[PDB]
């Protein structure tokens, strides 16, 4: 951008991503669904496409850490700030940090990650927050109990389809 | 950035200062590009008299440079409101962010009031 790196949208459609490392909190597999998931519900809305890498630098990098991490934004430790992204463009851009320090859960028991990796994702496409309390671009953790009925805000939708138009 | 706000006490005990003050002015990037900065108008403060304050020894409230890595935005049309900000302190310096507890003292109930001036201290510790 004007000061800080980073671009308004990708220019291109098909993006790849790479989930560097794990957190034990919960199995392997697990956060693959919960982060593919995450992914899904944006490609629904657009012509977007995800492809999941094993090595080299993909667009998306996601990512456990806690404390110091590389950045310039260390996390808070246990609660509060739960994870931070970055919006489109080179190198770090686009990448997804999870705060580890704290539980989560592919369940209505902890911090759901799909619920913010799909948040964070929004990001990483290049979406700001909303103040739209029912909007998932909303930055309060507002954990819903039954997930099988999770449904994005229209407000989403018209924002990044806005960005990058919508399914062909 | 998303996150869990925190519950007032847990906001003021895990915070460095617990101050009550104005916005002044818009943010504006100042020494690092990191960071955006509000001048703020220090008047009361309820905690983090390790780093006194006064009036106006804070002057300036941290927070990101951007909102999708935490940075907090602030939208008022009266600047001589008053809002409880409690914050962490890194350097000397109070950083703020999207989930840092901040509300316009006038809309916080007398409890919460009252919590603030006297009675979550009571419950940090343990």
């Amino acid at each position: 951008f004007r000061t800080f790196p980073g671009i308004p949208k990708w220019r291109k459609t098909h993006l790849t991503y790479r989930i560097v490392n794990y957190t034990p909190d919960l199995p392997k597999d697990a956060v693959d669904s919960a982060v593919e998931k995450a992914l899904k519900v944006w490609e629904e809305v657009t012509p977007l496409t995800f492809s999941r890498l094993y090595e080299g630098e993909a667009d998306i990098m996601i990512s456990f850490a806690v404390r110091e991490h590389g950045d310039f934004y260390p996390f808070d430790g246990p609660g509060n700030v739960l994870a931070h992204a970055y919006a489109p463009g080179p190198g770090i851009n686009g990448d997804a940090h999870f705060d580890d320090d704290e539980q989560w859960t592919k369940d209505t028991t902890g911090t759901n990650l799909f619920l913010v990796a799909a948040h964070e994702i929004g990001h990483s496409l290049g979406l700001f927050h909303s103040a739209n309390t029912e909007a998932l671009m909303y930055p309060l953790y507002h954990s819903l109990t039954d997930l099988t009925r999770f449904r994005l805000s229209q407000d989403d939708i018209n924002g990044i389809q806005s960005l990058y138009g919508p399914p062909p | 950035c998303t996150c869990v706000p925190p519950h007032p006490q847990t906001a003021f005990c895990n915070s460095d200062l617990v101050i009550r003050a104005k916005f002044v002015g818009t943010p504006e990037v100042n020494q690092t590009t990191l960071y955006q900065r509000y001048e703020i108008k220090m008047t009361k403060m309820y905690k983090g008299f390790q780093a006194l304050g006064d009036a106006a020894d804070i002057r300036f409230v941290y927070t990101p440079a951007m909102e999708s890595v935490c940075g907090y935005f602030h939208r008022s049309h009266n600047r001589s409101e008053e809002f409880l900000i409690a914050g962490k302190l890194q350097d000397g310096l109070l950083h703020i962010t999207t989930c840092s507890f901040v509300a316009p003292w006038n809309s916080l109930s007398l409890a919460q009031r009252r919590g603030f001036t006297k009675t979550y201290t009571v419950g940090c510790e343990e």
